[PDB]
């Protein structure tokens, strides 16, 4: 996997 | 009789009040006297800054925790190079304190802030859940810039815990009234990455937000797709400005960017319009931003007109959100029926897709049964089917109206040979439509190569009233  | 803010960057923040009438139109619903004044919004990001001095004010404990640590206090870890400043940003976007001396404002100056530190960690699916379903009961909106990894080329959504986290949120959340899931669409715009292979914008449980440049143009990050239900203003060329808010270590910055800083914004302004009525359900909400969003000043290549007359783009869903329109639209709606699904399972063999597929099917809408829908909300289309260049494929559906929803353009980077596995597109472009009538899938090859494979299954999946 989860990205910002 | 209305005084605005007096902040020393309110005026650099151009998308939230400006004479060239290409804003949000905020000012607007201050003007009515709305602020979010007993609103809570939730930021599942990074962390918080909560002593930041354009936060303090209104940072609310009881909308924050720490999942990562396992602790509540939600506080950033800093490092040289500032990795965990991207919750601080988004939060200050939708609460930051007003007539303070201090930075800009927040699209709701007045709601309760609070943040949950989820993103700096191994990002689980426990912890997605316990993020995701955090005070159901006390936090409104909960707003979230982040996702699955945006290379163009996956296909991802949340595991069952984060599912059942969105489930009994919009169940139960705010007292029967559902928690209300604002999502980013993402920034996968350079790969040419498909917002409807995202399960989290995909899902109907969550508003799923786009961006637009401030001359009114299609970032290049972002991402195209029939899932997305609205936009907001956000960062694009260097001649174009960007997002002014709070930033860690207790400044304040002019250059927050991309897809992340329009959620934040969307989460705002929903603040203010559930203070315009706070028994407006997750759905209720929902049809409020079709109904007042605004396409005239976007460009896009792709506007069409649906079935009930609204302009629409894969670009931007409805349009711009209009705060004020929001508001105004807020106080005198009447909650809507209860949510009816209609389930319409479409395959009677597999069927080969070649060079191009077509498939019709004629639909009653469950005409005499309970669940019979002549008004749509979102609507679905489960497939599964298998190809040897995912990449490759189009897809599109047309509704009986004649609206033609792209539930997935070619992704030139998508080399999988997996296909997809009861995958559920999800298109709002024919929300309020009469879904009767006759359904077209259309499958086809993008590509001169000699693909193979096979559609195994196809259910139309009908939300809505009657
Ligand atoms: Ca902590
Ligand atoms: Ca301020
Ligand atoms: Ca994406
Ligand atoms: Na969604």
């Amino acid at each position: 996997x989860r990205v910002r | 009789v209305y005084q605005e803010p007096t902040d020393p960057k309110f005026p650099q923040q151009w998308y939230l009040s400006g004479v060239t009438q290409r804003d949000l139109n905020v000012k607007a619903a201050w003007a009515q006297g709305y602020t979010g004044h007993g609103i809570v919004v939730s930021i599942l990001d990074d962390g918080i800054e909560k002593n930041h001095p354009d936060l303090a004010g209104n940072y609310d404990p009881g909308a924050s925790f720490d999942v990562n640590d396992q602790d509540p206090d939600p506080q950033p870890r800093y490092t040289q190079m500032n990795d965990n400043r991207h919750g601080t940003r988004c939060a200050g976007e939708v609460a930051a304190v007003a007539n303070n001396g201090v930075c800009g404002v927040g699209v709701a100056y007045n709601a309760r802030i609070g943040g949950v530190r989820m993103l700096d960690g191994e990002v689980t699916d426990a912890v997605e859940a316990r993020s995701l379903g955090l005070n159901p009961n006390h936090i409104h909106i909960y707003s979230a810039s982040w996702g699955p990894e945006d290379d163009g080329k996956t296909v991802d959504g949340p595991a069952r815990l984060a599912e059942e986290a969105f489930f009994r949120g919009v169940s139960q959340g705010r007292g029967g009234l559902g928690s209300i899931f604002v999502w980013a669409s993402g920034n996968g715009g350079r790969e040419h990455d498909s917002c409807n292979c995202d399960g989290y914008t995909n899902s109907i449980y969550t508003l799923s937000i786009s961006s637009a440049t401030q001359f009114g143009n299609v970032p290049w990050y972002s991402e195209a797709c029939s899932s997305t239900l609205a936009t907001t203003y956000s960062s694009g060329n260097q001649n174009e400005k960007q997002i002014v808010t709070t930033d860690l270590r207790q400044k304040c910055t002019e250059s927050h960017t991309g897809t992340s800083a329009s959620a934040p914004l969307a989460a705002g302004i929903i603040a203010l319009t559930l203070e315009a009525n706070k028994n407006l359900t997750w759905r209720d909400m929902q049809h409020l931003v079709v109904q007042t969003s605004k396409p005239a000043h976007l460009n896009a290549n792709d506007w069409a007109t649906n079935g009930v007359g609204r302009k629409v783009s894969h670009s931007y869903g409805y349009g711009l959100l209009d705060a004020g329109a929001m508001v105004a639209l807020a106080q005198n709606w009447t909650t809507v029926a209860p949510q009816r699904k209609c389930i319409i399972d479409i395959l009677t063999e597999p069927k080969d897709i070649g060079k191009r597929l077509e498939v019709r099917k004629t639909v009653t809408a469950c005409l005499g049964e309970p669940n019979h829908i002549t008004r749509l909300e979102h609507a679905q289309a489960r497939l599964t089917l298998s190809y040897n260049r995912r990449g490759d494929l189009a897809i599109h559906l047309v509704s009986p109206m004649g609206t033609r929803s792209t539930l997935l353009a070619a992704r030139p980077h998508d080399y999988s040979a997996d296909g997809f596995n009861d995958w559920a597109f999800m298109t709002t472009h024919s929300w309020d439509e009469d879904p009767s009538g006759e359904w077209v899938l259309e499958i086809e090859n993008t590509s001169e190569a000699n693909n193979y494979g096979t559609l195994t299954k196809f259910t139309l999946v009908l939300y809505g009233t009657a």
